[PDB]
């Protein structure tokens, strides 16, 4: 029944900076004088909900000061006043005073890391215990790179390829604030003994000049 | 310390029953005040209250899915019980059950949840492959070493490094969707380069769904 | 917090432990010093009033211990002038909530709005109470839309906060929260913020410095302090339904409550350092001017005598002249009628001094004035006396049975030729200070013609002497003394005795043959599910 | 002059009007100014003193109109300290003569000699009233040669002189002189010094500037050119047996005689710095303290209402609260019973304002004022108002039937949704004051439903209005009124009592006045206004009787009838009354 609407969709936020999330309700989450159970919680990535604050403005046990709590009616605020490293993943509000307990859409906080920091490279061939199957990957590696923005050009013998690799991205680091990236070149095993030189070229902007890495399908 | 713990099947054909099983310690779910409630994570998606059953063996729902579910308790084998019926891939998610002890929060105890895939597919298990770098393609200092989860098609696979012990420079990516309908993901990990030859370094990988562990080295190739 | 109700205010209040009455009040009020009210204990009546809104921002509750017409817990009605133009228009009401008891009446109000929008079945409990709200306001402004048709004035924020509370089974039907987990304490009036006592709206009963009971902190305890009756230091009295350790305001703690006075059978007392009702026991203190000196009075005559009925102290002095018994025929006083003297048997205290020179023939003792304790003598007669007994020839026995204290002054009995009785009396007992040449005692019935005759201090009377014949009539027992009169015995063994004082032993001593059967009374001397 | 009693000794008069009592005084007293004293009226009481000589050298006569004991005039007993030496020894009685009436008790004094040596039955008057002279000295002088044996101390000045007047039959006792044409006044006690009655040493009955009088001049005396009795001019009053004009400090007049104070049915009126007693008619004025602001009671409650009986003045004001009528729960006050509002029916004044904000629900009036008639507003009610009437939804009419002045202040009547009556009433006649703005009578019930309804003052009520329904509760009345009831005419040429209209008042003809069938028995009240004498006819008066024995100013006054039954003058030397105008029907 009660709709939740938390407005900040995302948010980056330099570390000590303030931040500010919302949450509007269709109907007035006021359940008698005085109660009104409006709760924030915190999801980082991989775990479990952790509740932050309940009834509007209490922190719960445990719940650091720079979270806070300000609300009545339809409309209610959380704000963290330095934000740090660690507050990074998807922030929820709920209500609990109406019977279909509902919870909002999440609003995603990110972290803007102050440094720069570039994508380490490693390239991987295809493991002979693989090649046995039928079927080749090549997996190409970028490691703890801050502006998540990264992309990566898969090339065998200086030919650009297209449709052939698939990406996967973490999710950003709640120590570090860094990403990293995962590239995989899927080809049949005779296509992979086709050709000869495998490269990933990585094009970031911590990094100067495109950071290729490669290798030949016999080296040891 | 209460602690509790959701059990059930990785996979469920469409239309069929789930049941899921929350056990927990810590507390008793016949004390005055106690009640045990679920909730479910669509993949990627927001949380969505399900359901809440209470030492009073009151039972409260979610009213888009009331018809379906049916929650029930039992403090001897200190468990609650969930029941879905006419499941639907839309229905895939996580489910955590969680605890609710004071009058003036909720949800302040969470498992860490079960993960539930709707799919008429059947269950495939991973090949596991070492990803080890080309002897000649010497970056530096650091080095890295992975393993390739290949071909397994419930989604729930989790990937260790010496059997917990090494868990600072772990990357395990999220699973993609490979056009053949399984999933495939890699778990790296960067190391001190000579200490390749002090500590050994393999991955576990476990599909609990097609029961299957697996412990692969992925020493050098080296030559 | 506190404050009885029914211009300015004496109401910087929470609750009002009464009735709020609004009634005659023009345009130019400062009804600003209402706001802080949040509870009325009686009814809200709101009559004849020129001012354009009331202001009770934080009511919330209003219980209705009282209602008025026998029918309603608020009441507004003819708040409108014709010649003027002022009229009310809005009842600020924004926050009240429960009226626990009594209807509602809200009619001829000309210009008073909004009031037929609010649902008032959300507030009154008793769906059985009356509701009437009818001609009161025509070409009244529609309401606002975010109030959503329920108003208590034209603007957005005032709207009727309706939010239904459906509670759970478990609870008792008042809750915090809508689960099981949140129902409110059993004392709890309405609903509440929390599980507690604490956290009530208002009271089922009684509220205790915040916390709503059932009791407030009653007189006596079990509280095993001797694992009986005691004193709980901790005790409060009821004003109405509010515990306090002190009555505010001026108040007097009757028993177990508060009160504006003591009732008819009780008295004021110092004690404990509060103004408490202690029962009057005979008879309740009434003081009377007495006669001579200040007094308008020379003697007590037959226009005074009707005036000392029911008086324990004199507050002057009495006078007794043959002018009065007997009449005066130059001032047109009929004489006295003896038996009306007996309106002196109440008397215990004489501020200054008694005089006595005539009194009826037949009448052989001055025993109407028995109970008289204490003769002051801040006044006193001729060469300074406080008591004269003078040409008295038919009294035979001064009968003074309760005298102990005469504070100042001389003493004089002489010429009363037929009394006795008086010879051994011990007067440095009774009277204060240096018996030095204050006594002025002579030509009484001689010693030798009253023991010849009999007349002498019956034999249990101490040294101190009697106040007549019989044991009733000794200023000290030589034994022991069975209420006013000097007993032999004193039944302890074959009854307990303190200060040389015979008395009965409380309920449940156990009579015991050849011993001790009370060693003192009460539970502790003496000699559920028990055996 | 004269001196009141005992107390209320500097008394440098010459009459005791009471008793002299000398009592626990000391030798060192100075009893000089009683020197003077010439008669005592009650008795002489002299004990416990410790002088050595009782100084009443010009006291004369004990009159003992109050004995002590019951049986002496005179008392002296314990006048001597015995471990002392200061005592009594003499009683200086030169020229005491006459006791008359009680006895003499002489016992106990220790140091008083010779009260054995003298006759007392030369001075007692009563033969039986009981001497006793005892005990008084144990070893004293004998008396002086000169006294022959009879005196009141040791001194040959100090004898008990024994009377010589002789006298002839025909003064039956006392005279000036020993022959038939020397007796004294039948007014004089005792002896005189003339046959007047100025004359007399004590007079028998009372003292009028000197002169011995039966009684003292009566209040009303007959006046001849108006056939009637008149107030007389120096009327006096009766102080025990001295006639006085004022009466003496501290006194107020009964009927003739002075008392200290008013009987129980009379009350005090001023009557030009003469203070009388006149009649309290039915119930004495009390003043109240009232309630409200100025007082200690918010309202009239349960414990008020015992402190209202028998008021006819109120000194402030009267609320009645909703509060003190239902109680207070939270003072534990309870109800209030409503016969007990009755108290109220004897308020004939209020000082300050009535203000009514509750009654009983049954009472449909305010009857219980009805004996109300003036409202002060010395005191005022929140915006000055002096009467207020408000949410009383169960009275019908007001009932203030006796109301007839509201001093000041303004009147408010509202929310009095039954009543009735008041629509008509002519305020100006009762407010004192122009009625502008100080009216604020509205929402009660309309006026066109209590006259559809028929509630409307009565026919035989005025312009005025009314309090109500009825011929009582009128204003003033169209016609004529009789004790307070409107009625269409009084009962002259017709019905009993036959009555006369004042003021469009009816009051019944004086008794003696013949009923007339067709004709005004009387014009007026009194006696000289009848048509026709019932029984016979003094002057322009008709009487029942007439006038014998009635005082004028020159003597007794006595008429007779005549055939015609008119009182005419009875004959100069007529032995007390007559039947007819001659000395042969004298008698
Ligand atoms: C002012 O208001 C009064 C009422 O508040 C009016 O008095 C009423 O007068 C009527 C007659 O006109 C009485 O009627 C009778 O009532 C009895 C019932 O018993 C009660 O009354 C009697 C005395 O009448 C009393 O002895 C009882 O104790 C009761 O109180 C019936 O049995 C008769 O049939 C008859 O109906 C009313 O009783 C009486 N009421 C009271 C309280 O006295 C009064 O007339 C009004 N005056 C004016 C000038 O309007
Ligand atoms: C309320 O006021 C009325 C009017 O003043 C009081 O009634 C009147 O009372 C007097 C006596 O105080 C009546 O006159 C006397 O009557 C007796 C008995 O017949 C007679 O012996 C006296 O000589 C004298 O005439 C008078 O007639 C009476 N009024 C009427 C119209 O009859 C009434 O007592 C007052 N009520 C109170 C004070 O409670
Ligand atoms: C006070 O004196 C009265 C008499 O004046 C006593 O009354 C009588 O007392 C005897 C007992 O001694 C009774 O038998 C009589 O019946 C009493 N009354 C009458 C009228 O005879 C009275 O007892 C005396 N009181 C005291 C305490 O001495
Ligand atoms: C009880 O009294 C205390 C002290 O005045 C007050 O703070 C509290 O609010 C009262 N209780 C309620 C329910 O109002
Ligand atoms: C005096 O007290 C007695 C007994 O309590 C009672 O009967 C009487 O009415 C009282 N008198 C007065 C005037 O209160
Ligand atoms: C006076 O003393 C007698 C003694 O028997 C007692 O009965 C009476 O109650 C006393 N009066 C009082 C205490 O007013
Ligand atoms: C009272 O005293 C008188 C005078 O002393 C005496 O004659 C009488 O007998 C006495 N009577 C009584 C009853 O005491
Ligand atoms: C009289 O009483 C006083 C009281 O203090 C006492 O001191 C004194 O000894 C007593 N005298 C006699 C003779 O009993
Ligand atoms: C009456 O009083 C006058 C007052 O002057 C006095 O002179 C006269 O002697 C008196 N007569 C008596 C007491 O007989
Ligand atoms: C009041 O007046 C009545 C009647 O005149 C009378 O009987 C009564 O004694 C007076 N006093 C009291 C207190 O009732
Ligand atoms: C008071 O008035 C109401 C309204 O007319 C009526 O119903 C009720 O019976 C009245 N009460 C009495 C006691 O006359
Ligand atoms: C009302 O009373 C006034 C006297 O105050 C008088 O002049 C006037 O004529 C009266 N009016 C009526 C209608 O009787
Ligand atoms: C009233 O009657 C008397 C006696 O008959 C008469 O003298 C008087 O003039 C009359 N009053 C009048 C006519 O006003
Ligand atoms: C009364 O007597 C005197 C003296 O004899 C005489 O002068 C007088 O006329 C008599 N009275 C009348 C009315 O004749």
């Amino acid at each position: 029944d009660i709709v939740m609407t938390q407005t900040p969709l995302s948010l980056s936020v330099t570390p000590g900076q303030p931040a500010s999330i919302s949450c509007k309700s269709s109907q007035s989450l006021l359940h008698s004088y005085g109660n009104t159970y409006l709760e924030w919680y915190l999801q980082k990535p991989g775990q479990s909900p952790q509740l932050l604050i309940y009834r509007v403005s209490n922190r719960f046990s445990g719940v650091p000061d720079r979270f806070s709590g300000s609300g009545s009616g339809t409309d209610f605020t959380l704000k963290i006043s330095r934000v740090e490293a660690e507050d990074v993943g998807v922030y929820y509000c709920f209500q609990g005073s109406h019977v279909p307990f509902t919870f909002g859409q999440g609003t995603k906080l990110e972290i803007k890391r102050r440094t720069v920091a570039a994508p380490s490279v490693f390239i991987f061939p295809p493991s002979d215990e693989q090649l046995k199957s039928g079927t080749a990957s090549v997996v190409c590696l970028l490691n703890n790179f801050y502006p998540r923005e990264a992309k990566v050009q898969w090339k065998v013998d200086n030919a650009l390829q297209s449709g052939n690799s698939q990406e996967s991205v973490t999710e950003q680091d709640s120590k570090d604030s860094t990403y990293s990236l995962s590239s995989t070149l899927t080809l049949s095993k005779a296509d992979y003994e086709k050709h000869k030189v495998y490269a990933c070229e990585v094009t970031h902007q911590g990094l100067s000049s495109p950071v290729t890495k490669s290798f030949n399908r016999g080296e040891c | 310390q209460v602690t509790l713990r959701e059990s059930g099947p990785a996979l469920v054909k469409p239309t069929q029953t789930l049941t899921l099983t929350c056990t927990f310690s810590g507390f008793s779910l016949s004390t005055y005040g106690m009640g045990v409630g679920w909730i479910r994570q669509p993949p990627g998606k927001a949380l969505e209250w399900l359901a809440n059953i209470w030492w009073n063996d009151d039972k409260y729902y979610s009213s888009s899915l009331k018809t379906r579910l049916t929650i029930s308790k039992d403090t001897s084998k200190n468990q609650v019980v969930l029941t879905m019926t006419n499941m639907d891939p839309v229905d895939t998610a996580t489910y955590y059950c969680v605890q609710i002890a004071n009058p003036y929060w909720y949800f302040d105890v969470w498992g860490q949840g079960t993960t539930v895939t709707v799919s008429s597919a059947s269950t495939k298990g991973p090949s596991v492959f070492p990803l080890a770098p080309s002897s000649k393609s010497t970056s530096g200092g650091t080095a890295a070493l992975g393993c390739l989860v290949k071909d397994y098609f419930p989604e729930p696979v989790t990937v260790s490094w010496n059997s917990g012990a090494l868990t600072s420079g772990v990357h395990t990516f999220p699973a993609v969707l490979q056009s053949s309908g399984l999933y495939s993901l890699s778990s790296v990990v960067t190391v001190p380069s000579s200490s390749l030859g002090t500590q050994t370094y393999i991955c576990n990988v476990n599909h609990k769904p097609s029961n299957t562990k697996v412990d692969k080295k992925v020493e050098p190739k080296s030559c | 917090a506190v404050c009885p109700g029914t211009y300015k205010l004496y109401e910087r209040c929470e609750v009002v432990m009464g009735n709020l009455e609004i009634v005659l009040t023009g345009h130019n009020a400062d009804l600003s010093f209402l706001q802080w009210i949040r509870e009325v204990t009686g009814y809200v009546l709101v009559a004849m009033n020129e001012f354009s809104t009331l202001p009770l921002p934080n009511l919330r509750v209003v219980r209705g211990t009282q209602v008025y017409d026998g029918k309603f817990a608020i009441f507004v009605m003819l708040n409108y002038n014709t010649n003027s133009s002022h009229a009310l228009r809005q009842l600020r009401l924004t926050q009240l909530t429960e009226i626990l008891s009594g209807g509602v009446y809200i009619e001829k109000n000309d210009k008073l709005c909004h009031m037929d929008t609010i649902d008032w079945r959300d507030i009154v409990r008793d769906r059985d109470a009356e509701i009437v709200v009818k001609d009161n306001g025509r070409s009244c402004p529609p309401c606002h839309e975010v109030c959503k048709g329920r108003c208590w004035g034209p603007g957005s924020e005032d709207c009727q906060t309706l939010t239904k509370t459906i509670c759970a089974p478990q609870c008792n039907g008042h809750c915090f929260g809508p689960n099981p987990n949140q129902c409110c304490h059993d004392e709890c009036a309405g609903g509440c913020s929390g599980p507690q006592d604490t956290d009530c709206f208002a009271c089922r009963h009684f509220n205790d410095s915040g916390a709503c009971v059932p009791r407030c902190p009653q007189p006596l305890v079990y509280n095993k302090l001797t694992f009986q009756l005691e004193p709980n230091p901790h005790t409060k009295y009821q004003y109405g339904g509010v515990c306090v350790a002190s009555c505010p305001h001026n108040f007097v703690v009757d028993q177990t409550s508060c009160v504006r006075a003591c009732p008819p059978d009780k008295m004021e007392v110092d004690k404990n350092g509060l103004k408490m009702c202690e029962p009057c026991g005979g008879l309740c203190p009434k003081a009377c001017e007495g006669t001579g000196s200040g007094s308008r009075f020379q003697t007590v005559d037959s226009s005074n005598i009707d005036g000392f009925v029911n008086c324990t102290k004199i507050l002057g002095n009495l006078d007794f002249l043959i002018t009065g018994l007997n009449g005066d025929p130059w001032h047109k006083i009929p004489a006295l009628d003896p038996e009306k003297l007996n309106v002196f048997r109440t008397v215990r205290e004489i501020t200054g001094y008694l005089n006595i020179q005539s009194w009826p023939p037949h009448m052989h003792n001055f025993s109407v004035f028995s109970n008289l304790t204490t003769i002051g003598g801040r006044s006193l007669y001729n060469r300074g006396f406080s008591l004269l007994i003078m040409k008295n020839l038919n009294v035979t026995s001064l009968g003074f049975r309760s005298l102990k204290e005469i504070s100042a002054g001389r003493i004089y009995i002489s010429a009363n030729r037929q009394l006795c009785y008086h010879h051994s009396l011990n007067w440095t007992k009774v009277l204060r200070g240096p018996t030095e040449e204050r006594l002025d005692i002579k030509h009484n019935r001689p010693r030798r013609d009253c023991v010849a005759e009999g007349k002498v201090c019956d034999p249990l009377c101490s040294s101190g002497g009697c106040w007549g014949p019989g044991p009733g009539q000794c200023l000290s027992c030589r034994n022991y003394s069975r209420g006013g009169v000097c007993v032999t015995h004193c039944n302890f063994l074959n009854e307990f005795a303190h200060e040389a004082e015979c008395f009965s032993c409380h309920p449940e001593c156990q009579p015991m043959e050849g011993t001790a059967t009370c060693n003192g009374s009460g539970s502790d001397t003496c000699a559920k599910y028990p055996d």
